[PDB]
């Protein structure tokens, strides 16, 4: 549950990921952050021919938009409610 | 809320001006969160830099005021060179001894 | 503009002349322009001088004749602070929501956050307005120092 | 009379002396004006006190400087008028055309007044002059 | 102009001058305003006289004193509508009442006019503007 | 009654209109001559009227 | 409705003018079309005007060109209810049918029936038409309100 005094609830007390900075778009690539998908930055978008800067892989790779869905800002990663994401793609829900 | 919506330059369609909350579907929610966060950064840092200068302002010194004062002394010296010579220093006097 | 303040420019200039030669350090000359009714941040204090390198801040000292262009662009900084920007930046600094901002909290969000200068600077922000919980009346604080 | 002129006279009198008592005491402003500029003699302020009923008090020099700045209006409209006389908006004013237009307007003018104007007007060798300083000088400025 | 104003301007001409001939000169105004008070810079008296071509002539200084004293609706209708406007039952229309009227009625008027009529007239200093005598001041009653 | 009372109140409404119509003009003209230019340089020649 | 009393209509129209521009508030032009030989309630006084909102009612004045539509739309009433129906209905209304109705109950059914008049409205109605009995004679009451 929600007890920050007990890790026994911290296996449920949700550590929704964040950037610890008052900006919210520096964690999800405004191009597209990226079945543990590979949070990334589109460097060259040619359709799905998307060399995302695979920031979870560090790879400017033409990668599947299967991985490159709206992996919403990691500020919405590991959230209680998946609905807290920008777009609830399992690129981010997952 | 509709005010800060038009100030967001939007209107609720994937969010909702309701009765108690702007209910957010997936979408406009975190987009608006991102806009809010960006502008929070903006206004924080803007006040911080304007505040650094600002705090030099509050912080100048009292040498500030003594310098302004010596400037006023220069002004009054120029003023006595201004009026006490020509007949505009004796054109309201010499009569109030009888007024 | 006029000579009544141009000689004020001269005197407030040689004021921050730790060398007393009419030529004043770029940090010190933007400090002069502070002293002249404006209030540039050390950042903009320099920025008005052609974005001087850290040594040009201090070794390429500024003469009074070169002080007029920099002082004009000090006035063109307009980084004297907008009262809505004042109240809004202090309002997100008013994370307590009291119409006031904590003195320790401000000094935190002022010298341990954002643009930098002397810690004493954000003190005399909160000092001279220190109150309960250091809750610097950010609107009162900021209107007074704006007039101040 | 007008508020700005009298408050300026007040601040000037309060900054000029070292021991303020509502009167102009000879020694204080004597030593001040001697330190910064010309050293006057006790004869000047002796005549100044003989130019006033008894000693020169607060309201004495108050109304002195008051009407010795009255006859002059709020320089707001005067500077607004001084700017629009130009035909190319360079930002500077000339006095000779004004004098030539006024000498034919109404009665014949005097020559002590133009002397009072010239003795405090920065004029170059091309008649360069501006009203940002003229209306300041007419109102007890800093020349 | 007003016949009463014409005869009062004749009375003016006859009190400023002791050699009435249909012309007023500068020395007369200078000396008499130096007696009652003290004349300001002679430039101001030349300006007052130059509101009429050359030396102010009999009908000419009459009409000059006329248009210097008037230029707006007479005192009578002023005080009348001041009376019928009173919603305070004090006899005189308030500074604040004229204030609240000038905003939403007719045209706007700055309070600097109010402060000027306040500080430059011997009106009752209680936040109420009198017009029974002040409108006569507007037609040369006391000041 | 409402028709009656607007007939009753015509007598107050038109007189209010005319009263404020004269009031605004005279008050504004007074404030005009109060902001007149020749009232601070002419006010020292007025003691000589 | 004929275009010859257009003169009278413009006259009384400007009679309850406040903006003073040949343009009259809609509640005001409504009381106008009232006192032009009519007796309409402030409700229909407003509605006859192309249904102006309370803003339009007292802010957007009436251009007399559209007061010619208003004179049309007011000239439908020109008066109010029948005085025989008045007497029979305020007799059957009155709990006995005596000939008068309680100033209490008449001011009541004047503020508790139809358009709820201001009690000053039902009073300048009732008072000024009262019989000093408390059972204010709706006969005299209604009739002198009818003529007046």
């Amino acid at each position: 549950s929600q007890k920050p005094l007990s890790d026994d609830e911290k296996f449920l007390f949700v550590d929704k990921n964040f950037v610890n900075n008052p900006l919210a778009q520096a964690d999800w690539s405004a191009k597209k952050l990226v079945h543990g998908f590979e949070a990334a930055s589109i460097k060259e978008e040619k359709g799905d021919e998307v060399t995302v800067e695979l920031q979870e892989n560090g790879k400017k790779v033409t990668l599947s938009k299967d991985d490159i869905q709206k992996m919403n800002p990691p500020k919405f990663s590991k959230v209680e409610d998946m609905a807290e994401l920008t777009c609830l793609n399992e690129a981010s829900v997952l | 809320c509709i005010l800060m919506i038009k100030a967001l330059e939007l209107d609720p369609n994937l969010y909702r001006i309701g009765q108690s909350k702007i209910f957010f579907r997936t979408g406009v929610l975190a987009h608006l969160e991102e806009e809010r966060d960006l502008k929070i950064t903006d206004v924080i840092i803007a006040f911080q830099a304007q505040c650094r200068g600002y705090l030099a302002r509050k912080a100048f010194a009292k040498r500030q005021q003594q310098l302004t004062a010596m400037k006023v002394i220069q002004r009054n010296c120029a003023a006595y060179l201004k009026l006490r010579n020509w007949q505009w220093w004796r054109l309201f006097t010499k009569v109030k001894p009888l007024l | 503009f006029s000579e009544e303040q141009t000689a004020e420019f001269k005197e407030a200039f040689q004021l921050f002349d730790r060398t007393g030669d009419g030529k004043i350090l770029y940090s010190q000359c933007g400090d002069v322009m502070r002293a002249l009714g404006q209030n540039p941040t050390n950042a903009e204090v320099m920025k008005v001088l052609g974005n001087p390198k850290s040594d040009e801040m201090n070794l390429k000292t500024l003469n009074f004749e070169q002080f007029l262009p920099m002082m004009q662009t000090i006035a063109k900084n307009k980084d004297q602070g907008c009262f809505e920007d004042y109240v809004e930046g202090l309002r997100v600094f008013d994370k307590e929501g009291n119409g006031t901002v904590m003195g320790a909290e401000i000094r935190h969000v002022l010298v341990t956050l954002g643009e930098k200068m002397t810690e004493e600077e954000v003190e005399q922000l909160v000092a001279g307005h220190e109150d309960s919980n250091g809750c610097i009346n950010y609107e009162e604080l900021v209107r007074m120092v704006l007039s101040g | 009379f007008d508020q700005s002129q009298i408050q300026e006279f007040k601040e000037a009198f309060n900054m000029i002396d070292q021991n303020r008592d509502g009167f102009i005491d000879k020694e204080d402003l004597h030593d001040m004006l001697a330190s910064m500029g010309k050293n006057p003699t006790d004869e000047y302020l002796e005549g100044m006190m003989s130019e006033a009923p008894g000693p020169i008090n607060f309201t004495m020099f108050l109304t002195m400087f008051g009407e010795k700045l009255n006859g002059t209006d709020p320089e707001d409209v005067i500077r607004n008028a001084f700017a629009c006389f130009d035909e190319e908006a360079s930002g500077f004013i000339h006095e000779d055309h004004l004098r030539e237009l006024l000498t034919t307007m109404g009665d014949r003018f005097t020559d002590e007044e133009v002397d009072e104007m010239y003795r405090e007007a920065p004029i170059d060798k091309k008649g360069n002059f501006n009203y940002v300083e003229f209306t300041r000088i007419l109102k007890h400025g800093a020349k």
